[PDB]
């Protein structure tokens, strides 16, 4: 398993614990787990790169200790 | 002691001479009409009062000049005894002038012919004697030896006989009468030519045009005409040997008759002739003649008449005014309106020798003389750095030349005067940490004085009040009295100094210019015009003072035609006597009984002061029975220059007492060449060292340059694209901000560069930021501060390198041009308050920039440069006289030494002027003074050895 | 013994002292005789200045020989 | 004859002629007894210089005389 940090614009840091092979629509679940906030409603940043549900960490090529940035997306899932 | 201007019983023969004869009506018929002055009546304006009178001064003149000529290397005309017109003693003088009082008393007309000449002289010579007849008790005794001597002037002023060339007293009379015709004769050149030639006789050339010269003064201080000489005369010459003249005809040629061996030889003096064709020679004609040229110094020459400053007809007013008529009247008046005169012909002539002064004010401060101050200052505040033979400031160890360095450089005046009141109190924390012993100058059997204790409990019971008003004074009164202290601190101030702790040096070079601040805030008194100083030196030191002196009085003289002001120049720059009066707050007063009577003073320094320059501060309280006493810290461009060196009577010692009259000169040519970089260049070393500790304490206190809060706040940037944040944030952030990170990253990871000067301007202010209203904007700011800290603390650093990287090499420019690339505040507060360690440094550099450079050659590129030809050309033609010359016997060659020796000095002065009226940076042309020294060189062995050779051949001679 | 200190201001005054005796006794000699006080007065001998605490033996003043007496106050 | 000559340096020296001497032979008669150079020699006594071409006989010196001689 590996760690990787999620952000807010907020100004919280979220940690996960995950292997490489998870999608990111299985990331945004674990960010539910942790935080308390509905997968329906992120967008995960990475990169300047905006990350879809079907394609997992490796494809982005996001390894550990990377930082990423979640954002609230309201009025669509 | 003896003057005309000043002897009573000259004077009074003077008013009998007015009272009975000169100043009576001309009972004769021819041109005894009376005279109108501005409606005041004089009956005799060719031959009256202001016409003897004058003649007096002649001789005073004349002998005066002789005198100085004698003081030069100058032969005089002897007589048939070995006496010239420089051996002419004060109290002759004094006969001459008495003599000369009656000489025109009888005159009845104003005819011209031999047998009315010899009737008035007739009745002039029994005058005089009738007036000795009269006061014989008073004259016969002293002021003459017996009737023989009475009527050896008598006689002479009968001239039965027509010599007028046989004595001392001869010649004087009649040449001092005769000159006296420059005013009215109408052929001015023609005149002048003749009574030039007629006085370089016996007195000599550079002698005559002084005396010339004085003439013009004493026409205008006398209210009558100075003519002009006009070398382009057009008009008739006139041969003054009789009423003759000169005459060309036919070809273009002067008449003449050739005796043997002679060639062409002189010109027939054509009496007045009636000719053709023929015509008369004219004035320029004359003057441009080879015999003239090589022997007139006013050929080609010209002398504008009148009066300069006004027109004719202004002058024409001034000439028919009451003073013409007070003049021919009034006995006191005309002879204070030449003493006044003659005194200027003193003064002017040195003025002239020297460029140009501007205004009286003194200088301003240069880059040592800043620095200087603040040392002072520190030194005063922080008394803590004082050890027993150093002060340490800022890692900077100043040793006790340095102190005597600042006392010999530093105008202590302009360093007093940054100086505060603030400066002053510091006293009494200085003399708090101090319990240090002073010594007496000289008197080695002296107590000595705890000077740290003295000064705070004179303060306890002074100064009560702790007034700081006060304190200046109190300071000045430890100036004065306290032998203790004023010893030490004058002989350390002037290098004269023997077995000076480096505690003593040090607070002289403190008190110094502290007093001198004392004084110029606290006098509020009007600066005397005379001053009077006395010292107490052997009789044998005080006569290399004389000798000295007498080498300037003796070569300035008033000019005529030529100028002899180099020569005067060199004299004044090789025996100048002010550096005496110098680099210490010197004690003088205003009243002569302090120095002649109470401290029985065998030098005595009359300084005469009337142009206010030589600033002068009161010290006391003055009245009746006190010292009435002045401070003077002479000015670096000022210097007293000797007018007249007299003997007054002698001391309680028995020892003679000599009283040399000096008078203030201010000019640039008197600054003195110093190196600068002695007190400015250790403090810069002094300021690097406190931004050393700024910077170090600052590298390490907030640190580390964290690279990954900018990738984040970059990545944040573009992620907050997709937020449903305002249509402005997302724009601000990629538009704004973005670019700002941009150049943020690329100063930061490559070297410096004045990218991250010029984006930490780029930064957005919290005004901008706070217009977002409030929401994830706060974190983004905390982010972008983060990052703000971050490139400031980097160009923070940089400044304070390159600054100091700056001091090492000088450079006081660049220093605080990196100063001023630290940010300040907004931009930069996250260094606490060792801001103020360090604005408090770019401070120090803003007022070392405030130097001011002083010129030297202030104009009169053409002076300094002229003066310089005739110097060099002068000692160069004075080398080669030498260098071929004949050496006989052992006095040649004894003369010859004397003559190097003399020489040696004049060439330095020949380098100085080279070097100070230089100008660049590059080597100093010295390729003429190098051609002369070597010539030195070559006649210091030729001589050297041609001297064991004579002195060989007398040990010889003498077995 | 008899001294003479002179003043400045053209006056000569006439002391009975001794040999013996300090300078500040001299000097208040001085004092009572033209209310001057000796804190403002400093008295010369032969262009020397003479100190308070010394006797006249020390700088070997002798009768009839002359002084000279000038004020030097404060500033104020 | 016996003959001296002095120097001002202090040190007395005896030297052997008798007559006839002109300068131009006592110029080389120096050289030969301190191995000095004779390039410029003057002489001296009765305070004058002696030039060349006049004979010692010439100035009537005579025995045991001292002389001066300096370069
Ligand atoms: N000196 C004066 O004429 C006057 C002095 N005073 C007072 O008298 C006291 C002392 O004044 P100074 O006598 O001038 O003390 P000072 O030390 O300034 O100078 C005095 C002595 O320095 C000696 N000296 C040795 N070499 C010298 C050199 N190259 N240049 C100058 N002086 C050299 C002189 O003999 C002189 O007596 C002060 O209290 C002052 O207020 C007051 C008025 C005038």
């Amino acid at each position: 398993h590996m760690q990787i940090f999620v952000k807010t614009l907020t100004g919280k840091t979220i940690t996960l614990e995950v292997e490489p092979s998870d999608t990111i629509e299985n990331v945004k679940a674990k960010i539910q787990d942790k935080e308390g906030i509905p997968p329906d409603q992120q967008r995960l940043i990475f990169a300047g790169k905006q990350l879809e549900d079907g394609r997992t960490l490796s494809d982005y090529n996001i390894q550990k200790e990377s930082t990423l940035h979640l954002v609230l997306r309201l009025r669509g899932g | 002691g003896f003057s005309l201007y000043t002897d009573d019983t000259v004077k009074a023969a003077a008013q009998y001479a007015y009272d009975n004869y000169l100043g009576k009506p001309y009972t004769g018929s021819v041109e005894s009409a009376p005279a109108n002055f501005g409606g005041r009546m004089v009956y005799r304006q060719h031959h009256g009062l202001s016409h003897t009178l004058r003649t007096m001064a002649y001789a005073e003149l004349i002998v005066e000049e002789a005198r100085k000529a004698k003081l030069r290397g100058e032969t005089l005309g002897k007589f048939k005894d070995g006496r010239t017109i420089a051996d002419v003693t004060p109290q002759e003088l004094k006969k001459i002038m008495i003599a000369q009082a009656f000489f025109v008393a009888g005159r009845d007309d104003e005819a011209s012919d031999a047998k009315n000449y010899q009737k008035y002289h007739e009745q002039s010579r029994d005058a005089f004697l009738k007036y000795v007849k009269d006061n014989e008790s008073t004259l016969i005794p002293d002021v003459f030896k017996d009737q023989e001597d009475v009527n050896f002037y008598a006689r002479v002023i009968e001239d039965k006989s027509h010599d007028w060339e046989s004595t001392p007293a001869h010649v004087l009379i009649n040449q001092g009468h005769m000159v006296d015709l420059v005013r009215v004769k109408q052929p001015p050149e023609s005149f002048l030519q003749r009574y030039f030639s007629s006085m370089q006789r016996w007195i000599g050339s550079q002698a005559t045009e002084a005396v010339f010269g004085i003439q013009r003064q004493f026409f205008h201080a006398t209210y009558e005409v100075v003519a002009g000489f006009d070398s382009d005369n057009k008009e008739p010459h006139l041969v003054v040997s009789g009423l003759g003249r000169y005459v060309i005809g036919e070809d273009g040629q002067p008449i003449r008759e050739a005796p043997k061996k002679g060639q062409k030889e002189g010109d027939l003096k054509v009496f007045p002739q009636t000719y053709k064709n023929e015509r008369l020679m004219r004035v320029d004609e004359f003057l441009k003649l080879p015999e003239i040229q090589n022997t007139f110094p006013g050929s080609g020459k010209h002398l504008q008449g009148g009066m300069p400053g006004m027109n004719e007809m202004d002058y024409w007013n001034r000439l028919n005014s009451l003073n013409r008529a007070r003049c021919e009247n009034d006995v006191d008046f005309c002879l204070k309106q030449l003493q006044t005169a003659h005194d200027k012909a003193k003064i002017e002539p040195i003025k002239q020798a020297f460029q140009s002064s501007k205004g009286k004010e003194r200088r301003q401060p240069n880059v040592d003389e800043i620095a200087a101050a603040r040392i002072i200052q520190q030194i005063l505040a922080n008394p803590d750095c004082i050890h027993d033979d150093h002060v340490l400031i800022n890692g900077q160890k100043l040793e006790q030349q340095f102190f005597r360095d600042l006392l010999a450089k530093c105008e202590m005046a302009v360093v007093g005067s940054l100086l505060n009141d603030t400066d002053i109190g510091n006293i009494d924390t200085l003399m708090r940490h101090e319990k240090d012993t002073e010594f007496h100058s000289t008197n080695p059997e002296a107590v000595p004085v705890k000077i740290g204790e003295y000064w705070i409990n004179d303060q306890r019971i002074n100064n009560s009040s702790g007034n700081i008003t006060q304190k200046k004074h109190d300071l000045i009164f430890l100036m004065q009295n306290d032998a203790w202290y004023f010893s030490r601190v004058n002989a350390i101030a002037q290098n004269r100094d023997k077995g000076s702790t480096f505690k003593e040096v040090l607070i002289t070079t403190l008190m110094t210019p502290l007093t001198s601040k004392a004084l110029v805030d606290t006098s509020q008194a009007k600066p005397p015009t005379r001053l009077f100083r006395g010292l107490n030196l052997s009789e044998e030191f005080t006569k290399g003072l004389i000798d000295q002196a007498n080498a300037m009085i003796a070569n300035t003289t008033e000019r005529l035609f030529t100028d002899h002001s180099p020569e005067a120049f060199k004299q004044i720059k090789l025996n100048d006597l002010s550096k005496m009066s110098g680099r210490t707050n010197a004690s003088t007063t205003t009243e002569i009984k302090l120095v002649k009577e109470t401290w029985d003073s065998n030098v005595i320094f009359e300084m005469l002061d009337p142009d206010g320059l030589l600033h002068s501060k009161q010290v006391g309280r003055h009245g009746e029975g006190t010292e009435s006493e002045f401070s003077v810290y002479l000015p670096e461009d000022v210097a007293l220059v000797p007018v007249k060196v007299t003997l007054d009577g002698k001391t309680q010692k028995g020892e003679n007492r000599y009283v040399f009259t000096f008078v203030a000169v201010k000019s640039p040519d008197f600054t003195p060449r110093h190196e600068s970089g002695y007190a400015v260049e250790p403090f810069l070393r002094m300021q690097a060292a406190k931004l050393a500790e700024v910077k170090s304490s600052i590298e390490k206190a907030q640190r580390a340059p964290d690279l990954e809060t900018i990738f984040n706040l970059q990545n944040e940037v573009e992620a907050v694209q997709y937020s449903h944040l305002s249509t402005g944030y997302k724009n601000f952030l990629k538009n704004t901000v973005g670019p700002v990170l941009e150049n943020s990253l690329s100063g930061l990871m490559e070297s410096d560069t004045d990218t991250l000067s010029k984006a930490l301007a780029a930064f957005p202010s919290d005004t901008q930021w706070s217009a977002f209203n409030f929401e994830e904007a706060r974190q983004a700011k905390r982010q972008m501060d983060a990052i703000k800290q971050m490139v400031g603390n980097k160009v923070v650093l940089d400044a304070l390198t390159q600054c100091q990287d700056a001091l090492e090499k000088q450079n006081i420019a660049g220093a605080l041009d990196a100063l001023k690339k630290i940010p300040s505040e907004k931009e930069m507060g996250t260094i606490r308050r060792e801001l103020r360690e360090q604005i408090q440094s770019a401070r120090q550099e803003l007022e070392s920039l405030q130097r001011a450079v002083v010129t030297p050659v202030v104009t009169d590129e053409k002076k300094v440069r002229e003066r310089y030809d005739a110097l060099i050309e002068n000692t160069s033609k004075k080398i080669t006289e030498l260098e071929t010359g004949k050496l006989p016997n052992l006095d040649a060659v004894k003369k010859g030494i004397s003559n190097l020796s003399n020489l040696k000095q004049e060439v330095t002065v020949l380098r100085n002027e080279k070097i100070r009226m230089h100008v660049g940076t590059d080597k100093v042309d010295f390729s003429d003074v190098e051609k002369l020294e070597q010539q030195i060189q070559v006649i210091d062995t030729k001589l050297a050895d041609a001297y064991l050779l004579e002195v060989t051949k007398q040990i010889s001679a003498l077995e």
